[PDB]
């Protein structure tokens, strides 16, 4: 992805 | 020596059940006030949730919800709450599975034992200055392995709109997966779970959770203590690869565990091979 | 004479509320669902973006003059208690907009009577000649607010085709709350041709104006014992009388048999 | 009018 994801 | 101060009694001016104060005895800057608190989360533009009463599955408890037998508790195996609203021993807290809670459809009553994470914040909190990583939250108070601490709310978007957001430390993706799936962004508009930083020793879980709706693309998430938390202790989560991925090359972890799995050694280390 | 439910709300509310029958055998009634909050069985999209909420800059208690939300109904309408000023127009009520989470304000402003919920002790009884009905177990002095009228939300088409028309509320295009399969201790409130409580439109934590939710405050000071009731008006009593006609009892009552009786001696 | 009894403000 483009930007930073926080996810499980 | 520089005092601490008490810079904020409130930082949730008086939405949650009880009051986060703020403290910084690091440096001289003031309460963050760059968003708007909210205690639940908010739309900026139309997200469609499923809120049709008549589609809720729901149980039939003329209990406490404490058998074998409610529905709810069977959605996600069984209910994973003990009688103190703490999360069972056996919880798995590598994999969680998605715990349904009860709702308005529900024969039960208000305080039964499957609704834990719709009646708040309980454990007291506080947002500190830290001497490496901005802002944190720290417990004031021993607060035992499965807790609900406080959920992550923020502002719901979709994917697409996450993808050009210019700040991106305070994006949480909903579902790991392809296609319709929606984020919380917590840049503009959150709660006190926005301050929590990333710990590559982590003391908390989060856990996708149905409360009012039970529309899946829309999970809230609830972050519980994975072990005994202790008082003062900084309170942290493994934000995981995706974030780590684009944010490494902008700044490193300072965590400072030895498991650090994130910091300019770890990944210098890695790069030799 | 008995106490049949200690909690008809099932501690959905911020305090219970007990049932009693010294009339008649008839039990607490459940052919409904009780629920706290406007409940939704068709798509209505309510407005909930934020950014279309007008809301205050206040950093006092939202007491002053200078609140938006008190402007957007000319003043704010609350006293210091969380009363409606002896000045409020209990005819015709303006539209009260409360503080919301976009104001700057705390929670305990004072702007947010209605979202804070149940303050007052209330009772649900049997009647002697109107079935169930509400009535207060302390004194309430006048401009408090009591409850809000609880339902599902539907289209004014859908209105039109409910077999039981007993708890329809308008909205105001226009929608209704249709209290009969999902409410509050609202539906039992009673209508009296001499009221004590007026129902009030208020915007809380939406400004979606198709949805305003209907608030009950006290129009005088009301006594221990005393039955709730309002004047559920002409939309109500012209469909209505052709099935059964007003028991409220007063001397001023222009439903029962004889004043309607009276009215059709126009000749 | 309309086909159904509705209480009003
Ligand atoms: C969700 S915010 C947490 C609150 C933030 N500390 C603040 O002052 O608002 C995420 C951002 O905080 C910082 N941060 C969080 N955990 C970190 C860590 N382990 N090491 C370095 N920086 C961290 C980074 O700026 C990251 O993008
Ligand atoms: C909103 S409900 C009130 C609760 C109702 N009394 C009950 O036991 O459920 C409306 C219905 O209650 C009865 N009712 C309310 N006010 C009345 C009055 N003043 N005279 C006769 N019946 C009344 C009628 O059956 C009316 O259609
Ligand atoms: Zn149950
Ligand atoms: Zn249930
Ligand atoms: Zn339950
Ligand atoms: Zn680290
Ligand atoms: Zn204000
Ligand atoms: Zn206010
Ligand atoms: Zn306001
Ligand atoms: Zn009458």
């Amino acid at each position: 992805k483009q930007t930073a994801r926080m996810s499980t | 020596i520089r005092t601490e101060k008490i810079i904020c009694r409130d930082v949730a001016r008086g939405y949650e059940n009880v009051p986060i104060p703020c403290v910084n005895g690091v440096d001289g800057e003031p309460c963050p006030e760059d968003y708007k608190y909210i205690s639940e989360n908010c739309e900026t533009s139309t997200m469609n949730i499923d809120r049709n009463i008549t589609h809720l599955q729901h149980c039939t408890c003329v209990d406490d919800c404490s058998s074998s037998n409610c529905l709810c508790g069977q959605l996600s195996i069984r209910c994973w709450y003990d009688k103190d609203g703490r999360l069972l021993q056996e919880f798995n807290k590598i994999e969680p599975p998605l715990i349904f809670e009860c709702n308005q459809a529900c024969s039960c009553w208000r305080n039964c034992k499957n609704r834990v994470v719709q009646s708040g914040i309980k454990v007291r909190l506080q947002l500190y200055r830290t001497a490496k990583m901005g802002w944190g939250v720290r417990a004031l108070q021993t607060i035992p392995q499965g807790t609900f601490i406080c959920e992550y709310v923020g502002e719901l978007i979709s994917d697409a709109e996450a993808d050009v957001r210019e700040d991106d430390s305070y994006l949480f993706d909903l579902d790991n997966k392809d296609g319709e799936v929606y984020c919380i962004d917590a840049r503009y508009y959150g709660n006190i779970s926005r301050f929590i930083n990333h710990l590559c020793d982590p003391n908390i879980i989060p856990v996708r959770v149905f409360m009012l709706h039970q529309d899946l693309r829309f999970p809230r998430i609830a972050f519980f203590s994975s072990r005994d938390i202790r008082t003062g202790e900084e309170l942290g989560f493994d934000y995981g690869d995706r974030f780590w991925d684009i944010k490494s090359k902008y700044f490193t972890c300072q965590c400072g565990s030895e498991k650090c799995k994130h910091s300019a050694e770890a990944i210098a280390l890695e790069q030799s091979r």
